[PDB]
């Protein structure tokens, strides 16, 4: 019965030939369920996505007449049917799944419409603009097209309920958060013909709770640790010197981990600008005490204790106002 | 020679692209899992490796034989020429069908056509973790598996013996560093897709982290850093560089401990319990050096005291801090280690 | 201190099993070898066995002598067979790491004392 | 000469069902094994596993391969092992193994005129260990390799170590950089499951750790840093910055040593022996600074209300206490 | 429309011997080459490699695949590339590469009715290029890719870049986080191996290292630590616990810079050019501490025997910033 | 056209499962290696990487033909259809036969049946090391390949030409960071496996470590730390916190250098040469602080000499002795160390 149908569908079927090979571009309707956007690699500029990638097309060499009306088949038929060579244009480690069987499926209705759905995991590249670090946002794309068939041979098209987001609460979005979804349709011009490139965009805003409890709080409080010296006496020169130089050593230690939190960009990020401003503050405090101790003891400066007690916390709060407002809101 | 004829009778026209009882019934597949070694739970990927014997049995009328044996034990080569259900793991990342030295699959046909198709898998299964009590937490890591092409009205999965006695772990193969296994919980559910409705088995594992690592690597170093900062209060008040060195190094020590205790965690964007403890202990140490600045505003006498003019007092906020800071630190330890050891 | 102390006789009509029982250092990694020194200041490479059970033989002795190490007892055992009168010479137990080795005598940094094995025809 | 051999091989395998155990309704096959260990590559405490390279070999008498007339043993190309029966032996301790591929897939088939066939594999596996590191790094680690038939039960297949105690060879040729193999045992036992009783074999070592590496890296600088904590006793109570700086710098040095050892080692819940020793040395180092706080408080605080007697007593107490602690420590574990 | 195409394809593949190149006793087959680069993923100085994801295309004509009548360029499924001849080109620089396999294997077969066939792969390779680090981190290391047939000599196969000035496209749209690709050169040549002479193409792109990571990480804190070593010239000579602790914590900070800048890097057996600068800055700090040892031994040791402290201090304040300026002068004019 | 039926006539009466001349004689395989690039020698794994174009040649009488050509330069599919010796590297760990873009294998058939079969391999080979002169050592890294199933009675290996000229290391492919390549050593051996005797070819690549990295990163830091801890004497004896901070910080510096230099290495049980150097330099810096404790036991006053002149302290005697004693002992140790180990 059904075996007779399947053997009639493969009697003279050639999977090397696209449907409508000299007739018209084969319109393919692509559907996609996103299970999880995994951990976004800020260093390698990647992200893991886990999709259920569905395709439909009309294959009019697969018409049949029956009462069965639908052939809900295994993955075993996939190698016997023309399957569109949909690759991902910005993938780097694109895996299918193979446990326990191939995770493909195939459903053929009587008119020639073929459902095809497979599970994928994709380390997809996105160019991370790491200005406003760590206060930025990205739209990390995910593209696909056919590899060998041009626009004149395969045209892709979204369905209506195109990209179906899951429940968003079992994802591994650590520092980021899902805020947007935006599909598109465009045509690239490669050397070997022109192709129809679908693309999904994922708008991602940022979460501000990691770098608060790692870099902001320790760098600011160790700047205040340097300020402790100004309530501490002028006579005890080794104590003040130890305060200043060990806080310098502490900032030099923290600057390493501040750059370690990011791929080695060739400019200065906003995080590292803050760290560098903090290091210049501790530098200026130690140079201030050296100038103080030379002008007084080694032979006004006699109020420059009390001048620095007022100037340095106020200048740091003015810099906090300028930095935090201009790099959060502006 | 006889059994070769039997197997050739079985594989006469056997289309392995048809569910057994395709238009007749709904296929009842009996699954069973034997966990050999519940492997290392990666926090930094939020996953867990598990190594299972994955049994699944069903009834196939197309494979009836009447020969000398009731049950014939097969090579796995015939198991590619026979329908097997497309059972996949929903929360599976990158899992291993073992192929040493052969593909580790068995297939046993009883004479009434009831198959038993087991394989050995190493499964890097996903587990979403709530780290709001890190590291005084429990977890519920699932094993979600169903069929990929067949719906609820085509295949139905069950458990073989009982629900609660199916997923049985081994007794010798624990293979957990940080975690207790506080028993498993099985459950059957239904996942509705746009393509249809799908029978989905689940099995939750209940993992509690053993606490002693972070006790001896994070908690006790921060406790004794605070005690080391409170050592400075039992000096005099004239030794300005001495108490300066005490306070500055203990602040530096708390910063180092803060970073090197966070490094054992995924970058969650909120405060864990360890974050609360390290921040409060950092506040104690920082308050101690603010206290020395408070004393050093009041100094007035650069000379120390002799064993034999005027001299300098004991600066009674020294006494008040010696009573206060160990008392406040001990009260906070009581509050901490009675709060989070019940959540 | 590393000692490479030999055994076995030195006079034959025959066959002979010249051993070399080491102490002080496990030479499993090392390539333990036997050298023949004819009168004429000529150290000649007879046989040597690698750590991976690989027998290297000299050109004059290819197919006559059998070398066999016991890695438990840290020894090397050159079996003698088909003994011509031209094998009257001194047999050294050697050991080394063969840098620019297995064909040179300077590559070995540990030595036996030697044994004269004399053939009377 | 040669076409007769081809004719003999082609009439062996025509009419040879490879999905059938030998004597398929009758007695179990006695599959005999042989392991020639090339090396053990790494023994990782971080991942609790070890990489084992071996020449894993199997004999069994397949009665459907018994040729005649040819006086030699048929050593064939490795690709004819696809057209034979082979046992489905696996490893339970295995994590990620591979038969080597360069320059071919390293198989051998050596047929015999009685029908005996040898199947040899160069397998580089990665077997797991439940490492009990409480006595680290002064421990005897036991690590196994559990060979077992997958599908065929004990009624279909039997495993014997061929050669008794001399099946597994090449153990003595292994020079691990930081271990030392004491014993290997060869256990043959049947294992029950839900599906039946299967034959299991067990090659199983005992890795004893060499102890000099940690004396060089960790123990000896810990001893010398704990000794240099005691320079403060030979410094006046007046010199405050001197005793405070050496006491602060020695708690910093012990901190750096312990941070390096926590970066090396896995995430274990208990307290290891090297951690017991560093906790003990940090107790001595911390008490060597509590002593100065005690001296400073007694002199400058309880002054107007002995001092040098504390130093004279502690110069005798602390070396005696430290030698007593090392005595109890190194007689508990060694 | 379909039966005729199927008849032409099955006529072409029938009798087509894939163990034979075109013109197997005749002329060498001319293979066109064409690369579109997706990205250069990483360039590791540790592993001396660079990961390269590209679109790799090969034209050649094949007179056993000439079909008449149909005006199409027949694009077949990629599973017919197991049934055709292809040039067995390797990459000599290759460590570890793979053709991507989602959702199928990325091949194309675009048969042209004169026998020309495009065979395009999608390759992520990990090629190995040596890195002369004598001018790190100001170096412009050159990395090459070498494309070459394996089994066919120069008398069997010939390569060429197709449009040899503009064969490699997409060099500009590579955005490396550390490097800027200044230029790329296409060079065709042979080699002589022991078996025969083989045609080889080279796709090498020069790479200037951008230096802003090192100004922010290494150079500027070395300058500021070197200057903070000189606070202890405007400190009185009686303050031993000031000047000594200052210079000691300064050599500690230079040591902790050296720790991370030996951790980040390969174990090359010479002076990295980042080591000339840091060793020189360590010498300045070391001489700033030797100055106090010199002052203390002159004053407190050669004192009662009875030439100045303040003269040496004034001389050091004049000399050491002038000396460090000369050092930066020589350092930033030697390399740049 | 013609070559199709030639190749069909070859594969008519052919089996690829049995050795050419199985019951007649041995199969002389003439091996050859072209080392393109000798890759980086991982000390921590005690391994190295090598990439070689692996030539083999033998004579098969069944593959005689006559036709228009002498040699058939072919596709590797027919090389998979023809007997091929199962050569395996005896010390390979995880070795990769490259197949980008096709399997890099050439089969050439000359008309008298003399096959040529070259592969392109990357062999992650196992080099056992003796690091007792670390880093000033040198050792032979071997590369050993034999058949896996064929004994001496069945397949015998040779080299194509004379052995020391056969294995060729190409010049552009250095790919070494630390080590230098001083030359190879081409040989031949026999094993005694349980199965039987086998022929084992052997090349021993000889590698001497450049110590420039280790001098820069370990020796000059330890030397300059000791120079510092001996500069402490030229202060006066009364600056107790100056010399105290000085001595314990240089001790911390030597402890840091100790662990961070031993990290670049496996975990062997003995002490290497750099361990002897670090331990002796750490003993100097330890003895400097014990020296200052010995100074401070005999201080007897609290102040130092003012520039305008009560009693005073003299410069102590063990200070004046140690100013010359310890740098002289350090110079003696440097002479003995760098004359002992640059001999080997
Ligand atoms: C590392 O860690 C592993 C795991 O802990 C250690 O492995 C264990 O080693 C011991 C000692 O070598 C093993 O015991 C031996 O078992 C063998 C096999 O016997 C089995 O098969 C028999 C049939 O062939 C069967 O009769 C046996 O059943 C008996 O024992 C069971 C026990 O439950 C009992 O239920 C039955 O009623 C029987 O009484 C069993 O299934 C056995 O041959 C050995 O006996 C010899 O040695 C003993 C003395 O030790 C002597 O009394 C006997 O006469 C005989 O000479 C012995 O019992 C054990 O099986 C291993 N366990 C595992 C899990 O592998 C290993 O030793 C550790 N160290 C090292 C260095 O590797
Ligand atoms: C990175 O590093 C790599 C390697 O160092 C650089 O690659 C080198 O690039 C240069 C070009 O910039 C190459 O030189 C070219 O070589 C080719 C060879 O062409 C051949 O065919 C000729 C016939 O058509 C034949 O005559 C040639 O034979 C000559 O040269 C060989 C040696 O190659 C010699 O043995 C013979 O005796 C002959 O003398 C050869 O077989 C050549 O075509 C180029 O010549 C042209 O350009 C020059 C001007 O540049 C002009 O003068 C000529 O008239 C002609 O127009 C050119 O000489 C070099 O071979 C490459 N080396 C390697 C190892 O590949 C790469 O450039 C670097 N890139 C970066 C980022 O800078
Ligand atoms: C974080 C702590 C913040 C503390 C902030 C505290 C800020 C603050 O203002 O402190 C003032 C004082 C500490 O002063 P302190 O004891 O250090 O200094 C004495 C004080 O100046 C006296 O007035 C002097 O007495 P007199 O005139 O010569 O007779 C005495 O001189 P002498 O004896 O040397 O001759 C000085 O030593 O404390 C309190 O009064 C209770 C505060 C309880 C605070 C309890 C805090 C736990
Ligand atoms: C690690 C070394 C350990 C050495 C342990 C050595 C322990 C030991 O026995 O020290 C004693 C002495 C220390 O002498 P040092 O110069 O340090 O101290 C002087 C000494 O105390 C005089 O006795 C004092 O004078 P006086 O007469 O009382 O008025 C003098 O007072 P002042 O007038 O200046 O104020 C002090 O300065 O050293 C040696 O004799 C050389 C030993 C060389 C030993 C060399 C060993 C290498």
């Amino acid at each position: 019965d059904v075996t007779v149908i399947l053997n009639n569908l493969l009697e003279g079927y050639d999977n090397k030939l696209r449907p409508d090979i000299g007739v018209k571009p084969t319109l393919i309707h692509t559907d996609m369920y996103v299970n999880s956007i995994g951990p976004v690699n800020a260093i390698n500029m990647e992200y893991t996505i886990d999709i259920f990638f569905a395709q439909t097309w009309y294959d009019r060499r697969l018409k049949f007449n029956s009462t069965i009306k639908v052939l809900r088949l295994n993955s075993n038929m996939v190698g016997k049917i023309w399957i569109p060579d949909t690759f991902f244009r910005n993938s780097k480690k694109a895996d299918a799944h193979w446990i326990t069987t191939p995770n493909r499926m195939l459903r053929i209705w009587n008119d020639g419409r073929v459902l095809y759905t497979l599970r994928l995991t994709i380390d997809a590249e996105c160019q991370l603009q790491l200005h406003n670090f760590p206060m930025d946002e990205h739209s990390c794309p995910l593209e696909f097209s056919s590899y060998g068939y041009p626009r004149e041979e395969i045209v892709y098209q979204w369905k209506r309920s195109s990209v179906e987001v899951g429940d968003t609460r079992s994802w591994r979005l650590y520092q980021f958060s899902f805020v947007g979804l935006r599909n598109t349709t465009e045509v690239v011009k490669t050397t070997s013909g022109d192709y129809v490139v679908m693309s999904v965009y994922f708008d991602l805003s940022r979460r501000m709770g990691y770098f608060t409890i790692q870099t902001y709080i320790p760098c600011t409080l160790i700047v205040v640790l340097s300020w402790v010296s100004f309530w501490i006496n002028k006579d005890a020169v080794p104590a003040r010197t130890s305060l200043g130089i060990t806080t310098v050593l502490t900032m030099t230690t923290l600057s390493t981990i501040a750059r370690k939190s990011l791929p080695k960009v060739s400019y200065v990020t906003a995080m590292d600008l803050f760290v560098s401003v903090c290091f210049i503050f501790v530098f200026s405090a130690l140079v201030e005490y050296g100038t103080l101790h030379y002008f007084v003891s080694n032979r006004r400066i006699a109020k420059m204790d009390s001048y620095a007690r007022i100037f340095f916390p106020t200048a740091f709060c003015l810099f906090n106002l300028v930095y935090w407002v201009s790099y959060l809101y502006l | 020679t006889v059994f070769t004829r039997i197997l050739d009778r079985l594989l006469d026209g056997y289309d392995n692209r048809l569910r057994p009882g395709l238009g007749e019934r709904v296929t009842e597949v009996k699954t069973d899992i034997f966990v050999t070694s519940f492997g290392p739970v990666s926090d930094h990927d939020m996953e867990y490796t598990i190594d299972v014997f994955f049994r699944q049995s069903w009834k196939d009328e197309r494979l009836k034989f009447k020969g000398p044996m009731t049950v014939l034990r097969l090579n796995n080569l015939m198991a590619s020429k026979i329908w097997t259900p497309d059972t996949f793991f929903h929360n599976g990342k990158k899992s291993v069908a073992h192929n040493m030295t052969m593909p580790n699959k068995l297939l046993r046909i009883t004479e009434d056509g009831t198959l038993l198709y087991t394989m050995r898998l190493t499964v890097r299964a996903e587990c979403p973790m709530h780290l709001e009590d890190f590291p005084m937490d429990a977890h519920a890591c699932p094993l979600k598996f169903g069929s990929y092409a067949y719906t609820r009205a085509e295949v139905v999965y069950e458990w073989t013996r009982e629900p609660a006695r199916s997923v049985v772990v081994a007794e010798d193969g624990s293979r957990l560093n940080q975690y207790d296994l506080l028993g498993q919980t099985v459950d059957s559910g239904i996942v509705q897709s746009s393509t249809g409705e799908y029978v989905v088995m689940t099995t939750h594992f209940h993992l509690k982290r053993k606490i002693g690592y972070f006790v001896i690597q994070t908690y006790l170093p921060c406790i004794m850093t605070v005690i080391l900062s409170q050592v400075s209060f039992w000096l005099n008040r004239e030794s300005v560089p001495a108490r300066t060195v005490f306070g500055v190094t203990t602040v530096l020590t708390m910063t180092t401990l803060s970073i090197s205790a966070r490094n054992s965690l995924p970058k969650v964007a909120y405060a864990t319990a360890m974050d609360w403890f390290i921040a409060v202990c950092y506040a104690f140490v920082f308050s101690a050096l603010i206290e020395f600045a408070t004393v050093n505003y009041f100094t007035k006498r650069g000379y120390a005291w002799d064993g034999k003019k005027t001299f300098n007092s004991v600066s009674k906020i020294d006494r008040l801090s010696r009573i206060a800071f160990p008392l406040l630190f001990g009260i906070f330890n009581l509050v901490y280690w009675a709060t989070y050891l019940n959540r | 201190q590393v000692q490479l102390q030999e055994s076995g006789g030195g006079l034959v009509q025959g066959s002979l099993r010249v051993s070399c029982a080491a102490s002080g250092r496990t030479f499993t990694t090392y390539i333990m070898a036997w050298f023949r020194q004819a009168p004429g200041k000529e150290r000649e490479f007879l046989a040597a066995m690698d750590q991976g059970r690989i027998q290297y033989y000299g050109d004059s002795v290819r197919g006559r002598f059998t070398i066999s190490r016991d890695y438990a007892k840290n020894s090397v055992d050159l079996q003698l067979d088909g003994l011509r009168p031209e094998d009257t010479a001194v047999y050294y137990c050697a050991a080394g790491a063969g840098f620019w080795g297995l064909r040179t005598a300077s590559s070995y940094h540990y030595w036996g004392q030697g044994t004269q094995v004399t053939v009377s025809s | 000469n040669m076409s007769f051999v081809k004719e003999t091989v082609d009439k062996l395998l025509k009419g040879y069902d490879i999905r059938l155990r030998p004597d398929f309704g009758g007695p179990p096959v006695c599959v005999g094994m042989n392991i020639d260990i090339a090396s053990i590559d790494m023994v990782s405490e971080v991942n609790m596993d070890y990489t084992l390279t071996m020449y894993f070999q199997q004999y069994w008498r397949d009665k459907r391969l018994a040729y005649s007339g040819i006086p030699l043993n048929l050593t064939l190309d490795n690709r004819v092992a696809d057209q034979l029966w082979v046992p489905d032996t696996y490893f339970l301790n295995d994590k990620k193994s591979f038969v080597h591929g360069v320059t071919v897939k390293n198989r051998m088939i050596r047929l015999h005129p009685d029908g005996t066939v040898l199947y040899g594999l160069r397998i580089t596996t990665t077997a797991a260990c439940m490492m009990d590191l409480r006595r680290y790094p002064l421990d005897e680690q036991n690590c196994t390799l559990e060979i077992e038939s997958y599908g065929y039960t004990t009624d279909d297949i039997e495993f014997y170590w061929r050669g008794g105690d001399k099946a597994v060879t090449g153990v003595e040729r292994i020079e691990l950089p930081q271990f030392s193999i004491v014993e290997h045992r060869l256990v043959s036992r049947n294992v029950v499951f839900a599906t039946g009783a299967y034959p299991r074999l067990s090659l199983s070592f005992r890795l004893k750790r060499n102890i000099g590496y940690f004396i060089l890296q960790t123990y000896m600088p810990s001893i010398l840093i704990t000794i240099l904590s005691w320079v403060s006793f030979w410094i006046n109570y007046d010199a405050s910055a001197a005793r405070v700086a050496l006491g602060i710098t020695t708690v910093l040095t012990m901190t750096t040593i312990n941070t390096h050892l926590r970066e090396t080692l896995p995430k274990i819940p208990y307290v290891k022996a090297i951690d017991m020793y560093l906790m003990g040395c940090f107790v001595f180092v911390f008490l060597a600074l509590l002593e100065y706080a005690f001296v400073n408080y007694i002199f400058f605080g309880r002054g107007p209300q002995d001092v040098n007697a504390i130093d004279r007593w502690s110069r005798i107490v602390f070396p005696f206490t430290f030698s007593l602690f090392n005595l109890v420590y190194w007689l508990y574990y060694v």
